[PDB]
């Protein structure tokens, strides 16, 4: 009946989804083969006798991650023909992933989610995963998002884009791949959450006290906030909040739907020794400005909407006390046209940690999704990088050879500036 | 890699 | 899958590419008889990028030996790993382009260009969808710079949208052989700028600086000299043949390293490079490797980076190493050397990580850089050129073969314009 | 199966457990082959572990404490730097408190009879003798190679010498302390030991 | 009897003959030093590790048959294959190579068998191919 | 060739 | 050092 489907594009979204569904596989007790030795229906289908099968498509025009997952230990978990892979990469071109080498693979994805969606009736939304700094992560995921919008207009398209860091780059066309895609992603998705690199990179610096993890270690840190966001759907709770109520509560005006993320506590064996982890300081550390997943410092920010999802043995008799100390706190400012901005949820299931990983188990946890107006600084550094490229017509010589003609860069420029200028009347 | 299953503790 | 077809030309090129197949075959686990040993799926899951199955269980490389002197591939056959190539990919030469660009491009440039284009098509469309064309050649020789350049023309006019690159060596500043160096180099660089997607520059005595100072070698050889250029030659495409945390493609490099279509000349380095006195006490860590890409003595090209600014630099790391002090090590080298970088491109440096280290090592990196240091070599061959025209010498034996005076003049009207668009961007 | 299948401990583990399950089935409905949880193994034999003054102890003394394998040898200078800090980590956690929280079992790569004793005399915790076949079957089982000598069954070496790991009850890998891994932090990974979780039961 | 041998370092343990209950048994024919089987013997190890040892129940099991020209050559390939084999002095090796019509280039083959001993499914490697074998086919009573 | 015969009905 | 605990004050 009510079920959710995930779409991953780009090798960043593939590696994020790999940590997502090792951890959901740990969470529901299913095997990497697929057999349990009725909450599993919301992510899996009972395909025959005892097999629980994940609902996904894995898109990447660059095939070396798709066939490497196929070679990997999770080969019977995933159905081999949603792991459709292109012959060659879009090569960090928003042009190539959207016109030439996007067409022969987008029809293989759309006829696929057709048979995956109608497994049930009364479906809720999409967990879209993409990297915006790349070519087939941006181009193919936005190509997909347009066709999903014109086919299923009654869904909650929930996209988690990995926004590029200011200083950490790993690319140089990422000013172009992000600005030119925000035009065609703003009016097509419904809920978006920023995930900058270096913000979560500092989170595992000071909280986890590892100098130097790998990419997969932070994808496990991401998989925690993927988990408890949808753990209300999976497991029953004292006060459950689902995907379909995000439009009612978390988004004030339909244009502004770019929120943040936070998880607390993100700790290890050193930290679990010496602290009680009670709701009072857990929501304080969740609202600590350096635990934000996008370098969004809200000291010059201006909050409007907020949703916290606790899990574990958490009682609402101190949840109300926890949010009361936040409202009385002066360092956190909310906006004058909402009397309250907090919605709290509680799930009975405590989180599970990956064995051999870097999180120790915690009886209590929280994921935090807030809409603030300090999203402007996330896109104003992206403003500065784009026009310094575009001052002397930089890098567009192959964009125009593919189908990015002159003009859509400039109208994407005034719509990013329309997104900047959208942030201050809603702040005033 | 292949990872365990957390124990389903009975009637918690 | 996607397969790179390799073209190997000139006496210098046939020795460079022979060491290329000598270093790729033994790192992929293939004996010179063609069999495999190594019992690893990582070495085998992508072997079709460079090899082809022969329905006998052996792998024949997709390489095209081509030359007009018949002794160069005679030494390839006699050398080790010299029984990999099919004899049918070989095209021979008997009259010989004798250190002469003009007779290697037109006179014997015709009766062999039909056959080496026959051999490249049935190595091209025999696959499902090819990827690119790597070409190892010289700009100092006659048939390595003329006969291979006509091959560059004929491949693109058939295949106009595929990537291709040339690992070409260049004439020497200090100690120069094959005395028509600017004649061979500059008549070829017109075809290189209008008809090649990447051209990567190698200088012979810059490689001599590698073995002298950063290797502490007394008397190395062409085996080692081509070995340290085949380490970076391996590194530019090993991330294609292997998986990784942040994988990469030749076109992945191409889109975000070349800013504008006419400048695509690259500055290739490789790290680490050790001696007996540089292997035992040396930490092999990523902040130690940061300084070896940005070291003028660790550079395979004569162009001093301190006399220029890097337009766009990129690195291809390999090994068991964290991806982040790839990038804050690339951030602090950008911040301390801000005056060594161009200012109007934010975050110039590109990073990519392959999850297979070079064989026998723990970590390495292959540096590729589009930089405005390269005009040092482009102006010395320019004014070595201009000394050979104000008194007309050595080119009457070009005009006797068809190379009249018309095209030599715009060979300089595009060469000084090439370096003028270089200097007008700084 | 955990951590690998192609290990000499696991090949005798399922051989004895399937022989036990089928002599019970022949004596007496059971499903073949049995599960991993139904597969129970006595990991350490009788005359294997010993302490200072060299008295043998059975496996049953290791209950209620966190047991850590320590793959090391005296010739490696990384082992020379790690050993005094592992002495001080085995120090502080173990006087501080009311219970014997941690315990280390040592396995050696020393190159004869004598070289094991020299590293033994500077070491107070438990160790097994290089003569018995237990040392090298553990050596393959947790996938440690100083250098490729014994041929592996398709598994590349995750960890090199020195390597300290923590184990569970049934010979199960808990987490690799990354002194030498694909990560490589030196002399600091010791405090990653989580002694509530790693239990020998 | 003592014809099929489970691997063990120090001494080779003879596996008890009713080990194969409930699993799909696939005969793997190969010859050491043969070029085609050089890239097939690692990827058939790949399916051995991933498929069988993902769940607690074992689903596949592979018997090794050698066409080798040397007893020491057989020993150093048996020590590389993580599945059980047959001894070089056993009756069964030249009984099965004569029964299953595999001569001494067609090599390697995989032949899944049944409990009655007769042939159940054949596929070659002469050229995703090896995936076509399903472990639920030859469930043994 | 001689294919192995299928198992019979479980006689439920 | 790891200093020994005192007796826990024997009171009525
Ligand atoms: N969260 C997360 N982000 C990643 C990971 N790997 C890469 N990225 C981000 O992805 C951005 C660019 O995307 P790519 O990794 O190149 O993949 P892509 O978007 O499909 O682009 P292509 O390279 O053309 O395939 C980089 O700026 C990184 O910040 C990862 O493992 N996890
Ligand atoms: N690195 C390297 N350079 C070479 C080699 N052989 C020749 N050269 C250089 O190439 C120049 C001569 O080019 P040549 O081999 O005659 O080209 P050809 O005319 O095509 O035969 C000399 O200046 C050498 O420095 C080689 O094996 N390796
Ligand atoms: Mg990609």
């Amino acid at each position: 009946m009510r079920e959710v489907i995930s779409i991953h594009v780009g090798q960043a979204g593939i590696q994020i989804g790999n940590a997502c569904w090792e951890l959901f596989c740990l969470e529901h007790g299913i095997q990497p083969d697929g057999q349990m030795p009725d909450a599993f229906n919301t992510f899996f289908s009972e395909t025959g006798a005892g097999k629980h099968v994940p609902r996904c498509v894995f898109l990447d025009l660059e095939p070396t991650v798709v066939d490497e997952v196929r070679t990997g230990t999770y080969r019977h978990l995933f159905h081999p023909e949603q792991l459709i892979s292109g012959k060659e990469d879009a090569a960090n071109n928003f042009a190539r992933g959207h016109y030439t080498i996007g067409k022969e693979i987008v029809d293989l994805s759309l006829d696929r989610i057709r048979k995956l969606a109608d497994n049930c009736t009364g479906l809720q939304g999409f967990l879209m995963f993409n990297a915006v700094g790349g070519g087939t992560g941006s181009g193919l995921g936005c190509l997909l998002l347009e066709r999903l919008s014109v086919d299923y207009g009654k869904k909650s398209k929930l996209n988690f884009c990995s926004w590029p860091s200011p200083q950490v780059s790993t690319a140089v066309v990422e000013p172009y791949n992000s600005v030119l895609s925000t035009h065609s992603l703003l009016e097509h998705t419904d809920v978006a959450v920023m995930l900058d690199n270096e913000a979560i990179y500092d989170i595992c610096r000071r909280n986890l006290d590892i100098e130097r993890p790998t990419y997969t270690n932070l994808n496990r840190l991401i998989a925690q906030v993927i988990s408890s966001l949808t753990a209300s759907l999976r497991f029953d709770g004292a006060l459950n909040v689902d995907v379909t109520e995000f439009q009612t509560n978390l988004v004030p005006y339909p244009r502004i739907h770019f929120m943040l993320s936070s998880y607390a506590p993100i700790i290890s064996a050193e930290k679990a020794y010496h602290e009680q982890l009670s709701v009072a300081e857990i929501t304080n550390s969740a609202f600590e400005p350096a635990s934000m997943m996008a370098k969004c410092d809200p000291r010059h920010g201006k909050y409007m909407a907020c949703c916290l999802m606790y899990r574990g043995d958490v009682v609402p008799k101190d949840v109300n006390a926890a949010v009361a100390t936040i409202k009385t706190k002066r360092t956190i400012q909310f906006v004058d046209w909402c009397p309250t901005g907090f919605k709290c949820g509680i799930n009975y299931q405590p989180p599970t940690v990956v064995p051999g990983g870097d999180l120790a188990k915690v009886m209590r946890a929280v994921c935090m999704i807030s809409n603030s107006t300090a999203i402007a600084e996330v896109f104003s550094r992206m403003d500065h990088k784009f026009d310094l490229m575009y001052a002397k017509r930089a890098f567009v010589h192959w964009y125009v050879g593919e189908g990015m003609e002159e003009g859509e860069f400039s109208e994407a420029r005034e719509d990013l500036a329309a997104l900047e200028k959208d942030y201050e009347e809603v702040g005033i | 890699v292949a990872k365990p299953l957390p124990p389903p503790v009975q009637t918690v | 899958m996607r397969e790179i077809v390799h073209v190997q030309g000139g006496q210098c090129g046939n020795q460079i590419g022979a060491k290329f197949w000598e270093v790729i075959s033994d790192e992929h686990g293939i004996d010179p008889t063609g069999t495999y040993c190594g019992d690893s799926d990582l070495q085998l899951e992508r072997i079709n990028v460079f090899y082809n199955e022969a329905t006998g269980g052996r792998f024949v490389p997709r390489a095209i030996l081509m030359d007009l002197e018949p002794g160069t591939m005679d030494s390839v056959r006699a050398g080790p790993f010299g029984q990999l190539f099919r004899p049918d990919n070989f095209v021979f030469g008997q009259t010989g382009a004798g250190n002469n660009w003009a007779k290697g491009h037109y006179t014997e440039g015709a009766e062999l260009i039909d056959s080496v284009l026959d051999v490249v098509r049935k190595e091209a469309e025999g696959c499902d969808c090819l990827q690119g064309f790597q070409i190892t050649h010289s700009l100092g020789g006659g048939t390595g710079s003329g006969m291979g350049t006509l091959l560059i023309s004929k491949v693109r006019e058939e295949y106009p949208d595929r990537i291709m690159e040339t690992f070409s060596v260049f004439p020497s500043p200090k100690v120069s052989d094959t005395v028509v160096e600017p004649y061979n180099a500059t008549l070829s660089v017109h075809q290189l700028v209008e008809n090649a997607d990447e051209v990567q520059v190698i200088d012979n005595e810059a490689l001599y600086d590698i073995c002298f100072r950063t290797l502490k070698l007394t008397t190395p050889t062409y085996g080692d000299l081509n070995h340290l250029v085949s380490a970076a030659m391996s590194g530019v495409t090993c991330c294609l043949r292997f998986p990784g945390q942040l994988n990469s493609d030749l076109r992945k490099l191409a889109v975000n390293l070349i800013p504008f279509p006419r400048l695509h000349f690259f500055l290739i380095g490789f790290a680490p490079l050790t001696s007996r006195g540089s292997q035992q006490y040396r930490a092999l860590s990523v902040p130690e490797l940061t300084q070896q890409m940005f070291d003028a003595k660790n550079m395979m090209c004569a162009s001093d980076p301190r006399h220029g600014r890097y337009l766009t630099a990129s690195a291809m790391f390999r090994g068991r190493m964290s991806t982040k002090e790839v990038d804050e090590q690339m951030l602090n080298v950008q911040n301390k050397n801000s005056s060594y970088f161009v200012e109007w491109i934010p975050n110039n440096m590109k990073s990519s990580v392959c999850d297979i280290p070079p064989k026998g090592l723990k970590m390495s990196v292959t540096f590729v850089g589009n930089s405005t240091a390269i005009q040092e070599m482009f102006k010395r061959v320019s004014d070595q050129f201009t000394a050979m025209f104000r008194r007309k010498a050595f080119l009457h034996w070009y005009t006797g073969e068809g190379m009249d005076e018309m095209e030599f003049t715009e060979a300089e009207s595009n060469m000084n314009d090439l370096v003028s668009e270089y200097q007008q961007y700084q | 199966s955990q951590p690998v299948f192609a290990s000499p401990l696991n090949v005798e583990k399922r051989r004895l457990n399937e022989e036990r399950a089928l002599m019970q089935a022949q004596k007496a409905n059971i499903q073949l082959p049995p599960n991993y949880g139904d597969m129970d193994l006595i990991l350490f034999p009788e005359g294997s572990l010993k302490n200072s003054n060299n008295t043998v102890i059975p496996q049953s003394h290791l209950k209620g404490k966190s047991v850590a394998l320590y793959f090391a040898d005296g010739a490696d200078p990384k082992c020379a730097s790690l050993l005094p800090f592992l002495l001080n980590y085995y120090r502080t956690m173990n006087e501080g408190g009311a219970n014997q929280k941690i315990e280390i079992i040592f396995v050696s790569l020393d190159r004869d009879r004598e070289a094991f004793e020299s590293h033994r005399a500077h070491m107070p915790w438990l160790s097994i003798d290089l003569e018995n076949p237990l040392t090298e079957i553990l050596k393959r089982h947790f996938r440690v190679m100083k250098e490729y000598e014994v041929p592996t069954y398709g598994y590349g070496s995750r960890t090199g010498v020195p390597s300290v790991i923590v184990i569970g009850s049934d010979g199960r890998e808990a987490q690799f302390l990354p002194i030498c891994s694909g990560l490589e932090e030196g002399d600091r990974a010791l405090l990653r030991w989580d002694w509530r979780n790693t239990k020998f039961a | 009897p003592d014809v099929v041998k489970r691997t063990q370092q120090g001494n080779y343990v003879p596996v008890r003959p009713d080990h194969f209950a409930g699993v799909s048994v696939a005969l793997f024919f190969a010859k050491a030093g043969h070029s085609k089987c050089a890239q097939i013997v690692p990827v058939v190890r790949q399916f051995y590790k991933t498929t069988n040892f993902s769940g607690e129940k074992a689903v596949i099991e592979i018997i090794y048959v050698s066409l080798d020209k040397d007893e020491q050559d057989f020993e150093r390939v048996r020590a590389l294959m993580p599945w059980c084999s047959v001894e070089y002095k056993s009756c069964l090796r030249k009984k099965l190579i004569e029964r299953y019509r595999v001569p001494n280039t067609a090599i390697p083959l995989l032949i899944v068998i049944g409990p009655n001993g007769e042939e159940a499914g054949r596929m070659n490697f002469q050229q995703f191919v090896l995936q076509r074998w399903d472990y639920r086919f030859n469930k043994w009573p």
